[PDB]
């Protein structure tokens, strides 16, 4: 009796009222399909009613401005108006051509709404404790496809529209938007056949003209849906033959990784491998430094597309074109070197033609000898500039020679000039170099900067021998010591001369420079060095451990390969960028590195490691993580709380230890190495709790004057009391402390010298931690305000929350107001913090609406805590920073006209919170002001007398 | 509006292209409720052109919005009526630049409708004049004469009675013949019957008088011969002394003589609207006596309406202009008493505010009223000068009745040239020939195409002539006003001397009615709101200015005054 019941509504809404009839047909359906939902017959007769209100919305385009009902709705209590049915009702009427923009921009301020409403929440469980009532509309925006497969035409013309509109809006809120985007566009794509061409061609048409933004988010999808889908491009007819001109718009990446994503079809399809390499034929030989990139990029690809290790004028015609491109400039030599293993790894006699290039490329700088001057034919990569990468040939060299030994005339000739050079350098000391001057570089010069390119240059070289010595020798001492050799012409050269003269003029934040090494033999090399004793060892480790400037060489270079992977997304050397690879190698390498540390700078080095593999574990391998965590020897919380135990031992030995032995860089890497590890503890286990009150024992109990150590244990502190309760409750404390710790505001009567921290000492009160405690209750503030947001039967629940935690959050700021605060930017935090907390205004304007005895007692506790004190702060900074001026070069109109700003902004939010208290307690019927006082103003006399 | 106006265009540069998609434009209509009475007026008017013009689908939509009338030719909605009854009327409107089936399919439609229901007969009327009193230009004579044939029935068959009483004498009053022709024993029966007419609904009667001068005014060229004796009726109604029978509050009877009285007022109005304009013999007197009974008839109006608590009549004292029969701007043209002339400036002074900054206020250009007033202003500005030097001359009656009349028609002046059009260049041409009547009316001769601010002089000899006899400070201040809507926007130092006297003296003047009770109140204080504004902005030195006023200004009047005023500035008062 449904169909009819609706036929008779829009024949009543054609020409009659139009007002509630779609009120009372989207509650029916809702509880309708909230029904369903715990099959046919309505997917159908649900169509069919779309279909019927799609056409009145057409015929009778006056019902549908009547959006405001529903932005009434979301207005009155946000998140209950996204119904299923209502959005599924909007966005088959978003593709009407008229009113879209405003359902569109309605839509987008919902989801991105929605999407920072759950970011506050997974923020902030005391807010999902007080508001459970979610309304994550991601899910059922992503349902509506769901129920989408039931030959719905105009609900995916909307849907299409709505995710082509989420990529153009993008540009962390706006990554999640991106998120949502890719995951309609990909469930539509997925499921609805005939729109999956227009799908195709609209993000092909999206790509384009985009590389401001950040624009992954196309070759992902592109990449997933291809995967799932291939035969649309076909289906499409190759639409991608196109976009082989963005080889000048941005191919750094966006390149490799749509290559990537239509391998299999340039595979299946003829046609488009041949545009392909037609494509990239004409691009090589453009004399563009950017167009050679692009085709030393496809390039890399390219040849890893043809499989035939496990036709063949294929193979062979493609071998001359890397050639060829050889001779090109340093900087476009550099990637094939790296990407020469990748294609290696899939050929059995095209390895061969290749070593024989690159062993004809390296005889152009051998200068055969046998084992005299060292064959330094540096000169030619000069042309202040630099012509050839030396190092990264030999680095590729020596692990293509790798890789073809572990596989199974020249071969035999490739190992023995390696070997000549390794006896070649040990024999080739700082006497026969060129560069035995201890300053002869200079920046700024032409001489200097050719000697610099050439010391780094040297550093490469040594470095790759290092790997062919120890790969080459099995526990053989007469390899042993040439590594020690190579190292001490390594040190010897990079220690002094560079960072003397080349560049240390500031501060080195990074260590030993860019290496050459591979992720597999470092990861080998601390094995066998470290948590390796056998009768294998041929004693040679003895000596080689007698080196320590080798040991914090050897894990340096370690550290610079996994920042690699945690500023960027792969590393050097070989497998870069296969993701169980080095995961297997983070999960060999951290056990060693941490059986060094626990062996007992040197420990430094591993340790500020592990706080990096935590960091890229949780930043990149998220999905990875139960096995790396129960590698270290399923429920996470267990194994990690075991971890942190073994952390804690280290922190509670090394905090209780003397003054002279703190460190402090193993500190802070310990400190925030817990705060990356506790972020993964589950919510719903008792670890969380003793690890808690075990970090407040030890913040109650020990007293660091350490400045950055104090500041990155309470952020720990705070980054996890604020997913479990209340943190006003910890910051009360803190404020607590302060105010016993500092003076006070009027120096008249004296605090009752308690320690509730003792952290806090004389001089920790500094902006070292009011700045902090300033910074929670910054942040309390702002959540507050999404909660009065949302306050403008639940309703109730909402206001007992917010009136307790600003009654708790009057008593922090009333207690810290009170403190007698030093100069500087921490007096400046407050008085704009105390602007904020006023604008208690917005609580008393939603009100207005209405009284309740419960917010009558805040105004209470408002008047009588804050408002009288706030004044005796201003009459208190107006005198420090008449102090703080006399030291003016012992103009200054800066330092008169930014401490005093803050003031007259204070006063306008008292007065706007007062002002607000008139209209209440007229409109109120309750006088509510004889809590609080007169206002207070302040005037001046200039004093001619002291003029001059 | 504004895509009413592009379709105009749209369908005036080439109406083809708009037929690809009128069908459905045509269907929005059909399907939406959310008309306007000015947007049917423009949406009909242009949607009918293109069928008899242009061969697309004209014949489809033409058909269809016919059948669309006349399957709502009495809507279950009661206001789609009256849109369909203007709609039809803008479809003959547009006719009548064939149509003769369609026409007799819609006229017959029509008059089924308006079968006995008064309402929608009233509007039906009432937009037909407006149809013909729009397009006087050219109008189809005989098809019109074929439509409106029902004058020679409507009016001169249902309201015309012998002159002597001989109808009806036992009946709510007596019928007594008022305002007589002045040429008596000239017609056999010339007499309008309202009276009797207690319901033919009287409400129908004001706007067929319209109809009948803009029929014999299609007819001939002049309006004589058919209606020319017909003007000087003695008009049907009760006893004239029956004001003082108000006193019973009869309510059954006194009731009904409200709206018999308003009706009849109604009713000269027209009749002065009507040939007012049309210049012949033996008629212009008989315009002015007209004129003096409509005075008349307002104020006899004014007791018993303010007798009644509350009363209603169709639009078919002061603020009653809506319930009113309008007056147009030709009655102002034959300007060639003191209480006549403050009801014509009070009835212009707001044409002149709408104009220069149902709703019939709203249908001329302000072009067109500017060439309409510089076109007849000569007799305007005899009369100013006559009644000015009455004022300098110097009982209650008709100094306050002059007064007003100077206060309304020295507003004239300034919404004439305060009006903000005055701003670009292309309307100063207009603006400079009547700078040159107002100059060669002052100074005769030898004052043709002289320079701007010389003519900004001269207007200040001429307009400040009056300067001297100022009875209400209102006159004063719209006088100042007129000034500073004609002294030039950069203002120059001799009008700043000259503007900065003339106010110091008008807030020096003392104001006070003829009855006592100094000219207080609320306009007041916002009309000295803006003539202060202006002074202390041409005056020279404000600063010395603003510290005369809050030296010497204040404070007698806060020691002295009481009630009085301050003895330097009399405008300056404890309420002021």
């Amino acid at each position: 009796e449904i169909p009819p019941l609706v036929y008779q509504l829009l024949l009543l809404s054609a020409k009659g009222s139009k007002k509630t009839v779609l009120e009372g047909i989207i509650s029916f359906f809702n509880q309708l399909d909230k029904r369903q939902k715990e099959l046919d017959q309505l997917r159908h007769v649900e169509g069919t009613v779309i279909l019927h209100i799609v056409s009145a919305i057409n015929l009778d385009q006056d019902i549908g401005e009547e959006i405001k009902h529903l932005k009434t709705e979301q207005q009155k209590d946000p998140g209950k108006a996204l119904c299923p049915f209502s959005v599924s009702l909007l966005l088959s009427t978003a593709v009407k051509h008229r009113l879209q923009e405003q359902i569109f921009d309605f839509l987008k301020t919902s989801i991105t709404r929605s999407c920072k409403d759950l970011q506050i929440l997974q923020a902030s469980k005391f807010l999902q404790d007080l508001c459970p009532q979610q309304y994550d509309v991601t899910a059922v925006i992503l349902e509506v496809v769901k129920n989408s497969a039931f030959g719905w035409d105009h609900v995916t013309q909307g849907l299409v529209d709505l995710g082509f509109s989420l990529m153009e809006s993008y540009e962390m809120p706006a990554q999640q938007a991106c998120k949502l985007g890719a995951s309609i566009l990909l469930e539509t794509f997925k499921v609805h056949e005939p729109i999956r061409s227009d799908i195709l061609e609209q993000v092909l048409n999206r790509v384009l003209t985009k590389a401001a933004s950040p624009v992954s988010h196309f070759i992902d999808l592109l990449s997933n849906i291809v995967v799932s889908a291939p035969l649309v491009l076909q289906n499409s007819s190759s639409r991608v033959t196109e976009t082989f001109d963005n080889l000048s718009f941005l191919p750094i990446d966006t390149v490799q990784g749509l290559l990537r994503a239509v391998q299999p079809l340039l595979k299946v399809s003829m046609s488009v491998r041949d545009s392909l390499i037609l494509v990239l034929q004409k691009a090589i030989f453009s004399r563009q430094l950017d167009a050679r990139k692009a085709a030393v990029a496809g390039f890399l690809l390219l040849l890893r597309n043809f499989k035939i290790l496990g036709n063949e004028a294929f193979c062979l015609e493609i071998l001359g074109s890397l050639r060829r491109c050889l001779s090109q400039q340093a900087d476009v030599r550099l990637m094939l070197y790296e990407g020469f293993y990748d294609v290696l790894r899939r050929n059995s006699q095209l390895a061969s033609s290749i070593m024989e290039t690159l062993l004809s490329q390296i005889k152009q700088y051998y200068l055969p000898q046998q084992d005299l001057l060292p064959p330094l034919k540096l000169e030619g990569c000069i042309m202040i500039f630099l012509q050839e990468p030396l190092a990264h040939l030999l680095c590729c060299i020596q692990h293509c020679l790798a890789w073809y030994k572990s596989t199974v005339g020249f071969e035999q000739n490739f190992e023995e000039m390696l070997e000549s050079v390794t006896r070649r350098m040990i024999k080739s000391e700082l006497e026969d170099f060129e560069l035995d001057k201890s300053a002869d570089f200079s920046p700024s010069s032409g001489v200097g900067v050719k000697n610099n390119i050439y010391a780094i240059q040297v550093m490469g070289i040594c470095e790759v021998l290092i790997e062919y010595n120890f790969k080459i020798g099995n526990f053989s001492k007469n390899k042993f010591e040439d590594v020690l050799g190579l190292f001490t012409c390594y040190n010897k050269l990079s220690e002094i001369l560079k960072e003397k003269a080349g560049k240390n003029k500031s501060t080195l934040g990074n260590r030993i420079a860019r290496s050459f090494l591979s992720m597999g033999f470092v990861s080998t090399l601390l094995t066998a060095l470290f948590r390796d004793n056998a009768q294998s060892h041929e004693e040679s480790l003895a000596v080689l451990r007698s080196s320590t400037e080798f040991m914090r060489y050897a894990v340096s270079v370690a550290l610079q390969k996994v920042q690699q992977l945690e500023e960027m997304g792969q590393t050097d050397g070989p497998d870069g960028q296969n993701p169980e690879k080095m995961f297997q190698n983070l999960c060999k390498i951290t056990r060693v590195l941490l059986w060094r540390y626990t062996s007992i700078s040197i420990s430094l080095l591993c340790l500020e490691g592990l706080l990096r593999i935590f960091n890229t574990m949780q930043q990149l391998y998220a999905a990875r993580i139960p096995q790396f965590l129960q590698a270290l020897d399923i429920n996470v919380t267990e194994k990690a709380a075991f971890q942190i135990r073994q952390f804690q031992r280290s922190l509670v030995n090394q905090l209780s230890s003397a003054e002279d032995d703190f460190n402090s860089k193993e500190t802070q890497l310990l400190i925030t190495i817990l705060s990356t590890l506790s972020k993964l503890l589950d919510p719903g286990s008792q670890q969380f709790l003793q690890f808690l009150t075990w970090t407040v024992k030890i913040c109650k109990e020990n007293a660091l004057e350490d400045l950055s150590c104090c500041k990155g244990l309470l952020t720990l502190l705070f980054s996890l009391h604020v997913l479990y309760k209340s943190p006003v409750s910890l910051l009360r404390e803190l404020a607590q402390d302060i105010h016993a710790c500092l003076g006070d505001i009027d120096q008249d009567v004296e605090i009752e010298s308690r320690s509730h921290f003792a952290i806090v000492n004389v001089k920790t009160a500094a902006p070292t931690v009011c700045l902090l405690v300033l910074g929670q209750a910054d942040k309390v503030l702002e959540e507050v305000d999404w909660l009065i947001k949302r306050l403008t039967n639940q309703t109730q629940a909402l206001e007992k929350g917010v009136i307790l935690q600003l009654g708790t959050l009057l008593t922090v700021f009333h207690e810290l107001v009170q403190t007698a605060l030093p100069a500087g930017s921490c007096v400046d935090s407050l008085l704009r913090s105390l602007s904020k907390t006023y604008a208690l205004t917005s609580l008393i304007k939603h009100y207005i609406q209405a009284v309740p005895g419960r917010l009558e007692k805040l105004v209470k506790l408002s008047g009588s805590h804050l408002t009288p004190q706030c004044y005796s702060f201003i009459t208190y900074v107006q005198n420090i920073h008449s102090e703080s001026l006399s030291f003016a070069e012992e103009t200054v109109m800066a330092k008169v006209l930014r401490d005093t700003k803050p003031i007259p902004n204070l006063i306008f939010a008292i007065e706007q919170y007062e002002k607000f208290l008139i209209h209440l307690s007229k409109k109120s019927k309750v006088n509510l002001m004889q809590y609080m006082k007169l206002s207070t103003s302040r005037d001046f006399r200039i004093n001619a007398s002291m003029l001059d | 509006d504004i895509s009413l106006d592009v379709l105009t265009d749209l369908v005036i540069l080439h109406p083809s292209l708009l037929l690809r998609y009128a069908t459905f434009v045509k269907t929005i209509l059909d399907s939406m409720q959310k008309l306007n009475p000015c947007q049917i007026r423009k949406l009909f008017y242009i949607l009918s052109t293109l069928a008899f013009s242009q061969r697309q689908e004209g014949s489809y939509i033409q058909d269809d919005m016919h059948m669309v009338i006349r399957k709502w030719l009495s809507s279950s909605v009661p206001n789609h009526k009256q849109m369909g009854i203007i709609g039809a009327v803008t479809m003959m409107g547009s006719v009548a630049l064939e149509c003769d089936g369609q026409l007799s399919t819609l006229l017959d439609l029509v008059g089924f409708c308006c079968e006995q229901t008064p309402e929608v007969l009233a509007l039906y009327y009432d937009e037909l004049a407006n149809l013909i009193e729009k397009q006087k230009g050219n109008l189809d004579l005989q098809l019109l004469d074929k439509f409106g044939k029902s004058l020679v029935e409507d009016f001169p068959n249902d309201f015309v009675v012998d002159l002597s009483p001989t109808v009806d004498g036992s009946f709510l009053f007596p019928v007594k013949s008022l305002y007589n022709l002045d040429e008596d024993e000239t017609q056999g029966a010339i007499a309008i019957n309202l009276l009797p007419l207690v319901s033919v609904s009287p409400i129908c009667l004001s706007p067929c008088f319209r109809l009948l001068r803009l029929y014999t005014g299609e007819q001939n060229n002049g309006s004589l011969e058919e209606i020319d004796a017909l003007l000087g009726c003695p008009l049907y109604l009760t006893d004239l002394e029956v004001e003082g029978k108000l006193d019973s509050l009869s309510k059954q009877e006194r009731e009904f003589l409200c709206s018999l009285l308003f009706y009849a007022l109604n009713w000269f109005r027209e009749v002065v609207n009507a040939f007012c304009q049309q210049q012949d013999a033996e008629m212009k007197g008989k315009v002015l006596t007209r004129l003096q009974n409509i005075t008349e008839l307002q104020n006899v109006l004014g007791k018993c309406l303010a007798a009644t608590p509350g009363y209603v009549p169709p639009p078919a004292l002061q603020s009653y202009r809506p319930y009113f029969r309008e007056l147009d701007l030709e009655v102002f043209s034959v300007l060639h008493g003191p209480a006549e002339l403050c009801f014509l400036l009070d009835d212009m002074c707001w044409k002149l505010e709408h104009v220069l900054t149902f709703s019939h206020l709203c249908q001329r250009s302000p072009k067109e009223v500017a060439v309409c007033v510089v076109k007849l202003l000569k007799p305007l500005c005899n009369h100013m000068e006559n009644m000015h030097n009455y004022f300098q001359t110097v009982n209650i009656q008709e100094y306050q009745l002059m007064s007003s009349c100077y206060h309304q028609l020295l507003l004239a002046f300034r919404l004439l040239f305060a009006w903000s059009g005055f701003s670009q260049h292309e309307n100063s041409n207009l603006l400079r020939s009547a700078l040159q009547v107002l100059a060669d009316r002052l100074k005769p001769g030898e004052t043709e195409f002289l320079p701007l601010e010389e003519l900004i002089s001269e207007s200040f000899q001429y307009l400040l002539n009056f300067q001297a006899s100022i009875p209400s400070f209102q006159c004063a201040f719209i006088l100042t006003q007129v000034l500073m809507a004609i002294s030039e926007k950069p203002m120059t130092g001799w009008k700043r001397e000259k503007m900065a006297s003339l106010a110091k003296q008008f807030l020096c003047q003392s104001w006070m009615k003829p009855g006592g009770d100094r000219e207080k109140g609320s306009h007041f204080n916002s009309a000295l709101h803006t003539l202060l504004c202006v002074y202390l902005e041409h005056t020279d030195n404000i600063l010395k200015a603003i510290e005369e006023i809050s030296s010497v200004g204040v404070p007698e009047l806060i020691n002295s005054a009481k009630d009085g005023c301050s003895s330097t500035y009399p405008t300056l008062s404890r309420q002021t």
